[PDB]
């Protein structure tokens, strides 16, 4: 649909704008002449605005020759100082494209967005590689996970390409036919789920970047992943479903729940998730419901909220040690986010936040300690490596509680 | 230091349910008729009375690990109490890390069936671990049995004199 | 829903 | 001054490296610090050795930092008045 | 320097902020100096304007996201001096009959209750908390004079005290409600590192605080 | 006094009287105690008791040591070192918090300042040990559990987006078929320590240690308080618990040789507890000043001994110098020994010569060494208390045949073997 | 025989719900369930799935019949 609204009416600038500047039957622009001005050594990114600036003014019939050079040369466009309206430019030209000739562009374009180590890596990707593996399209050049023009593009080409291998693959079932129909769809599904997860990593803030997150690259890579992302959950749910019980780093909870308005289907199955056998599936159950109960302060949030606290509870008495450590320290901080969410919950979360302190009390006390927590039961408010587990835990489970009081007293 | 007068402030706490106070002086008591528990405590002043005082405030403190561990102290180990208390599930005393306190196989052996009735298979293979210890085993001639009795006495009393006081 | 906020207002036929 | 004498007789200064000197004047200021009398922190300060060996920056605050370890206090006890 | 003209530069920045790649699909932090620059920039549009307050208001979005004792006496002298728990009571509890007909006199007991708030046996110190918590109705300012000696109470040894001082703890954390943060965490850490369980009064103070924390 | 200090703790205690203000007046205490302590005619007039109405608040200044502003902790333990302790006795909760709070204050003032700065807290130690056997005992087991524990080990010496670029890497299947765990290990947790820092934290811990197990009151000018037995005991019964804490062969006389391979697993824990903390010989040389304690490490000194057995079995080096831990522990094991008496001074000689032997000769030697602690055993019955120097003494003539008969045949022959090397030493192991 | 098979749960307390466990003949069809694939390996198997179905577990046999002489 998106690459069929664009072709929808407006205010009619366009031909008007088109009717009084392209008649001015300056014909030097050529794919020969952009090409001779994206080749020259010392680059004038001057004369490509002012050949791209009359490009945007073609009807997308007559923009057909233009292809090669507009493709061929978007490697250039990520070499650090490319000005934004070059790409913005190159971006409405290749969407202008995408209406008229898609399979030969999305194939052109993935072999221009290689990273090129080689004399090739592998220019020959016709459209059948990419239809066999859709997740070709997010092996490029690096540089464009923070170039949003050629995230636009490249988010553009992986749902196409994850369209066209649902019924590449139904082709060659067919085909081949002369179940399969199940292990066709565990493939469809696998394939979404792999396609979000790589779309997850790119939105990471990597660090090489780590060491002003509202006015940065990232933040427009992580909006146009958010919103493909909210595309794909809304066609097909299943797919969300599978990716949290295949689960993210939960750095990416609060991007994911505030960016992607879908994300509120995630309570269906938050009680289905929360009652799986691995200790991580739990973990990350208890961290997204955190998240969704800020963002959607529903009664059935609630319900799923007291059903977290239940089950925190109980594997408070199930799980070991060093497991009751391995859960409890990335849990904790959802009790924040659930006394914030539900003032009712605060018993609950304060006789489970007792439980869990008196049971890691007991435990210190069990093995001698290179710091005695005991001791220090009279400590005031600290200002917000190698020590240990149950320690640790225990300092935990007090910030817990003070920023639980913290937020009840504002 | 007076561990009579002790026991006789313990037992007032016991009297007024304050629970948490009279196990803070029945541990005063055996750390000052022991040296903070490096020599066993003399039996005229923890007394199957006393120890089942301790167990019962253990109990209503919701520590049944602790009552379970607190119930062989007694001169006949009182399964009874033990079985009961180790049953529950509402515990606030760090369940498995007192199961090296535990030097009777048949606690053990309840504790491995219960993991393996609810399946708690971690804490299972943690008792199963625990009953497979040499210095454990029941036929150890009497004398390993009695020192290993002896230290698990000292370091589970040692335990509760630092969360107690 | 998942193309409907939990907040939106419902469709009454 | 048996201990300070053998320190003497069994350093051979200006021959002995930078690995002996720093090992033997570090071991005059620990047993420095364990003395529990002041009066024998100035008779280890005041041999040829310790004073030759560490600088003569940190025995100034060896010195005090011993002599902060059981300081003098003076207190008046008078009542004020204005008379 | 007034080199630039406050009216674009605000405009610039709030643009800058809503920029529609941003929160597509759907907060910028800045330094002490510069949120001052901003804070003067926007008072000296202000004055450029004034050449009402509703451009101030306009403005104030940015600003925000980018941040007798005669009579008693005799008494104050028997509760000072009272020794046994028999004239301590009966102090305490004649000061209780003229504070519910007169409760300002309580004022002068203020240090006094202080003390005998951590005192050993139950019925003095229950009565002490009782007469503390009625002189602290009156007065807010009070509340925060009663810190150390309600704190002490709850790090106390002996375990009446602390019983004592985590019953009355929400209505104390309702009386003061400056420093209950303090208070809240220390009965937390009290139950926790001691085997009491606070969470009743814990979770009852924290209800109530919210209460009048979103009025 | 009593509720000026009452108003001050209990404003410390809150959040009232910010750092700053908290060490200036835990200072200002300590300087007025120790000028009462230092009394003439100013504290005799004065008549205040300082020092006995701050004894009073020990269990509130006893957290204080537990601080996180270094100041405060600082002040504290200067407070608490030469405040006196109530006069009619410490509570055992008291003393206990206190001596917790003390060992607490003395690592991490070890760990901080070094040396220097752990005077205070090892005041405060030596006065909690010197109260009753019972803060004797807690001063000693909390002070050698703390220096052994993972933590304050490194002072003594002791041993310490996967999707993106897995896309990014990649009839086009992959060439493996998995992956055997998860990947490649970390390259090792590799650190340094500078030795002479080891070296004096060592000595601060064994300067502790030893005035807490001196016995407190010329003696000639040259002599030396006897260690107590009993401290040292308590620091043995501490040393086995922390390294071999099963001990299911407790009992002090030594099992036939033969139970060397009914223990391996035992003993090998021992030994890489030992090669892992260079403390525990220190802390074995310090129970072996006082005799009678050597021997309650008997399981300590057998399993160390039977792993060194096993190392110098499968030795295939022709000399001993390629394994230089196990000698210098085969080395050491033996000097303990003797110095605690548990072996006879002809015996107890043979560590000088182990450099110069092939395995085969120092684990015969060895071998030796477990057949006349079979025969003589490590029991504190065989020490009679000499009343005179008030020490325990081992007389080895008086066991029959305790100077080895049989067992120095294996080192006269061990001698005999290499007296081209071993010649000039055979004057340390004549029989006067 | 093959009439008493046991299942296990966790059985979260109130203060009917439960939580599953890891079962001994859990029999993970990762190539006909696409939720019993880790995230670890998503992307080798998804290949091998990939090749497993166009044209281009095993040897976990129970020990006693991997060494079948005679079968």
């Amino acid at each position: 649909v998106d690459d069929w609204i664009c072709e929808e009416e407006i205010t009619g600038t366009d031909a008007l704008l088109r009717r009084m500047l392209l008649t001015n039957n300056a014909k030097n622009h050529s794919p020969k002449q952009l090409q001779e001005a994206f080749s020259a050594v010392p680059v004038n990114n001057t004369q490509v605005m002012q050949i791209i600036e009359h490009l945007t003014l073609l009807s997308a019939s007559e923009l057909i020759p233009y292809a090669e050079v507009l493709t061929s040369n978007m490697s250039q466009l990520l070499n650090s100082g490319v000005p934004r309206r070059i790409l913005q430019t190159v971006n409405k030209l290749w969407m202008v494209l995408n209406t008229v000739m898609p399979r030969r562009l999305w194939v052109m374009t993935v072999n221009a967005l290689q990273p090129s180590i080689k004399f090739v890596r592998q220019q020959k990707y016709t459209q059948n590689d990419l239809m066999i593996d859709p997740l070709i399209v997010l092996r490029c050049d690096q540089r464009v996970h923070r170039c949003p023009p050629l995230m636009d593009i490249t988010l553009h080409m992986l749902n196409g390409y994850l369209l066209a291998s649902k019924a590449y693959l139904s082709a060659h079932l067919k085909e081949t036919e002369q179940t399969r129909e199940e292990l066709k769809n565990a493939l469809l599904a696998a394939q979404d789920s792999a396609a979000v997860q790589i779309l997850l990593e790119i939105c990471l803030p990597t660090e090489e970047e780590k060491a002003d997150n509202l006015l940065c690259n990232l933040r427009e890579v992580q909006c146009l992943i958010c919103c493909l992302l909210h595309q794909m959950y809304i066609a097909d749910p299943n797919i969300a479903k599978l990716v949290h019980f295949q689960g993210y780093p939960c750095e990416l909870l609060p991007l994911t729940v505030a960016g992607i308005p879908s994300m509120h289907i995630c309570l269906d199955f938050i009680p289905e998730l929360i009652a799986q056998p691995e200790l991580e599936k739990q973990i990350f159950a208890i961290q997204l419901l955190s998240h969704l109960c800020i963002q959607y302060a529903l009664p059935k949030s609630l319900s799923v909220a007291r059903l977290a606290v239940n089950v925190m509870g109980t594997l408070l008495t199930v799980l070991t040690q060093a497991k009751r450590y391995a859960f409890f320290m990335p849990t904790l901080p959802s009790l924040v986010s659930f006394c914030r969410a539900f003032p009712p919950l605060y018993e609950d979360i304060m006789s489970l936040l007792i439980q869990i302190g008196q049971v890691c009390a007991s435990d210190v006390a069990t093995q001698t300690r290179d710091i005695d927590p005991i001791i220090t039961r009279l400590q005031q408010i600290k200002e917000k490596g190698s020590m240990d587990p149950d320690v640790q835990l225990c300092h935990c489970i007090e910030r817990t509680v003070i920023e639980i009081i913290n937020m009840s007293v504002s | 230091n007076n561990h009579s007068w002790l026991i006789i402030q313990a037992d007032i706490y016991f009297a007024t349910n304050q629970y948490s106070a009279a196990l803070h002086y029945y541990l005063q008591a055996g750390a000052v008729c022991s040296d903070f528990f490096n020599k066993a405590v003399p039996p005229d002043v923890y007394t199957d009375q006393v120890i089942k005082r301790m167990i019962k405030c253990c109990s209503l403190l919701n520590c049944h690990t602790q009552v379970a561990i607190l119930c062989q102290f007694l001169r006949e180990i009182d399964y009874k109490t033990a079985f009961k208390s180790l049953q529950e599930q509402n515990s606030h005393d760090a369940m498995d890390s007192y199961y090296d306190y535990i030097w009777d196989v048949t606690i053990l052996e309840y504790l491995t069936y219960l993991h393996h009735k609810r399946g708690e298979t971690d804490k299972r293979q943690i008792a199963i671990k625990a009953i497979g210890q040499t210095e454990l085993n029941a036929s150890n001639p009497e004398e390993v049995l009695q020192l290993a009795a002896q230290r698990r006495k000292k370091k589970f009393l040692q335990a509760m004199a630092k969360l107690y006081f | 829903s998942p193309s409907y906020s939990p907040t939106s207002p419902s469709y009454s036929p | 001054d048996f201990l300070l004498e053998v320190c003497s007789r069994s350093v051979n200064l200006e021959k002995a490296s930078e690995s002996l000197k720093g090992n033997m004047a570090a071991f005059l200021k620990n047993v420095c610090l364990g003395l529990e009398d002041l009066q024998y922190v100035f008779m280890i300060s005041s041999h040829e050795l310790f004073i030759t060996l560490l600088k003569d920056e940190e025995r100034k605050l060896l010195v005090d930092q011993m002599r902060k370890r059981s300081p003098r206090v003076n207190l008046c006890i008078k009542p004020v008045t204005s008379f | 320097e007034q080199r630039f003209d406050p009216s674009a530069s605000l405009d610039f920045l709030w643009a800058c902020i809503h920029v529609p790649r941003i929160w597509q699909g759907r907060v910028l932090r800045v330094q002490g100096p510069e949120l001052i620059s901003l804070v003067e920039l926007i008072l000296a549009e202000a004055e450029t304007r004034s050449q009402a307050c509703s451009l101030i208001q306009a403005r104030l979005p940015l600003l925000l996201s980018c941040c007798t004792a005669a009579e008693m006496a005799p008494y104050m002298k028997r509760l000072s001096r009272g020794q046994t728990v028999e004239d301590l009571l009966e102090v305490l509890s004649d000061i209780d009959e003229m504070s519910r007909r007169r409760p300002e006199i309580l004022s002068f007991f203020s240090t006094n209750l202080q003390r005998l708030m951590s005192s050993a046996e139950e019925c003095c110190r229950n009565l002490a908390f009782s007469l503390a918590l009625r002189s602290m109705q009156n007065s807010p300012s009070i509340a925060a004079a009663f810190l150390p000696t309600f704190m002490y109470c709850l790090g106390s040894q002996d375990f009446e005290v602390v019983q004592t001082a985590l019953r009355n703890l929400p209505e104390y954390a309702l009386l003061c409600q400056e420093h209950a943060a303090v208070l809240l965490h220390r009965a937390f850490l009290v139950g926790m590192y001691g085997q009491m369980d606070p969470s009743a009064q814990i979770s009852e103070a924290l209800r109530i605080l919210h209460m009048e924390a979103v009025m | 006094l009593p509720l000026a200090f009452r108003s001050c703790l209990a404003r410390v205690h809150a959040g009232t009287l910010q750092p700053p203000f908290t060490a200036r007046f835990l200072r200002n205490l300590a300087l007025l105690v120790g000028w009462e302590q230092q009394g003439g005619e100013g504290p005799a007039a004065l008549g205040a008791h300082f020092g006995e109405s701050a004894s009073a608040h020990l269990s509130d200044l006893a957290p204080l040591l537990l601080h996180p502003e270094e100041e405060v902790a600082e002040a504290a333990a200067s407070l608490l070192a030469i405040c006196p302790f109530p006069s009619e006795a410490l509570s055992p909760s008291q003393l206990l918090g206190l001596v917790r709070a003390g060992v607490h204050r003395f690592f991490a003032s070890l760990r901080l300042h070094g040396p220097p700065g752990v005077a205070s807290a090892c005041q405060l130690l030596t006065r909690l040990s010197q109260t009753s056997p019972a803060g004797l005992k807690a001063v000693l087991q909390l002070l050698v559990e703390g220096a052994l524990h993972r933590g304050n080990t490194e002072l003594f010496g002791g041993q310490v987006a996967s999707l993106l670029d897995t896309n990014r890497r990649h009839i086009w299947s992959v060439f493996h078929a998995g992956v055997i765990g998860r990947g490649l290990k970390p390259p090792k947790f590799v650190q340094s320590r500078n030795q002479q820092e080891v070296i004096y934290n060592t000595q601060s811990l064994l300067s502790l240690l030893v005035h807490c197990c001196s016995a407190p009151g010329c003696g000639e000018c040259w002599g030396a308080p006897i260690l107590s037995p009993e401290a040292a005991k308590a620091v043995a019964v501490t040393l086995v618990e922390s390294v071999c804490p099963d001990a299911a062969g407790a009992e002090l006389a030594w099992p036939p040789e033969e139970h060397a391979r009914a223990t391996v697993e035992r003993d090998l824990r021992i030994g890489r507890r030992f090669r892992e903390q260079p403390l525990l010989f220190e802390l074995l040389k310090l129970v072996a000043a006082a005799p009678p304690a050597l021997c309650y490490c008997s399981v300590l000194l057998r399993g160390l001994l039977a792993a060194l057995l096993g190392h110098w079995e499968a030795s295939r080096h022709p000399d001993t110098t390629h394994s230089p831990w196990h000698l210098e522990a085969s080395c050491t094991l033996v000097a303990v020994m003797a110095e605690g008496s548990l072996l006879p001074p002809a015996l107890g000689n043979m560590h000088e010569v182990f450099s110069q032997l092939a395995p085969f000769e120092v684990r015969l030697l060895l071998l030796s060494v477990w057949g006349f602690l079979r025969e003589h055993g490590p029991l504190p019955q065989k020490f009679i208390f000499q009343s005179e120097r008030g020490r325990f003494i081992r007389d080895f003539s008086r066991e029959g045949g305790g100077e080895g008969g049989p067992h120095l045949a294996v080192l006269h022959s061990v001698l005999h073997r290499n007296i081209d090397r071993l010649g000039l030493f055979s004057g340390r192991f004549q029989a006067p | 025989g093959k009439k008493v098979v046991q299942e296990t749960g966790i059985k979260v307390r109130s203060r009917g719900f439960q939580v599953a466990l890891l079962n001994k003949d859990l029999k993970p069809q990762t190539f006909r369930n696409a939720y019993d694939i880790p995230r670890r390996n998503l992307l080798d198997h998804l290949t091998r799935m990939r090749s497993n179905l166009l044209k281009s577990q095993v040897h976990s046999v129970p020990i006693a019949q991997m060494g079948n002489y005679q079968e």
